[PDB]
């Protein structure tokens, strides 16, 4: 079993400023749950999201690592990647784009 | 054509690996790239290879030390 992040290339979401939002990193893992982190692209550099509220929602055959927007603000517009650390391995998701309206 | 934040792996546009890592598994349209840590004393050579860091001999000085991305640089004294 390989650890996999199921975010589709060119994935996008349209969301309303002032409404709460849940951005999901769908994780396939078989044994020990990896350490996953969100980051936001500026050009070709993924700034880790350190001060941000995150949670897990576990399902039978996949698990969701959620980045919470409480609430979404206009500055949350942009591209987000999710990353998983298992031992010496680093699994890197496709970026998903948020479009905010206000 | 791939976006500048991506890297061509096959005929597929994929997320890159972080500096000290080589590609251990190619991404698909729906799945992640898998990266593995190049061990100490090696540098990421291509997308996929860790190459052993060359040693500047006694008849040479180290101009730049071996990083996780680039080999040692040697010159004559
Ligand atoms: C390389 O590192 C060694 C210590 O391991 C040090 O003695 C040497 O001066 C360094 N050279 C450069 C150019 O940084
Ligand atoms: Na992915």
């Amino acid at each position: 079993c390989d650890v996999q992040l199921y975010i589709k290339r060119q994935s996008e979401h349209s969301i309303l400023a002032g409404d709460p939002f849940e951005l999901e990193c769908p994780v396939k893992y078989c044994a020990n749950r990896p350490h996953v982190t969100w980051c936001k692209l500026n050009g070709t550099t993924c700034v880790k999201l350190e001060d941000r509220q995150t949670s897990w929602k576990e399902e039978k055959n996949i698990s969701f690592f959620i980045l919470h927007f409480e609430p979404v603000l206009p500055n949350d517009n942009g591209s987000y990647r999710c990353s998983a650390n298992f031992q010496s391995n680093l699994i890197e998701s496709h970026s998903t784009t948020l479009y905010v309206t206000d | 054509i791939c976006k500048p934040e991506e890297v061509q792996l096959g005929d597929q546009c994929c997320p890159p690996c972080k500096q000290g890592y080589r590609v251990t598994g190619q991404c698909t349209q729906y799945t992640s790239t898998t990266c593995t840590l190049c061990p100490s004393g090696t540098y990421v050579s291509g997308l996929y290879q860790c190459t052993q860091c060359t040693e500047c001999q006694d008849t040479e000085v180290t101009i730049r030390n071996c990083t996780s991305t680039q080999n040692t640089v040697c010159a004559s004294k």
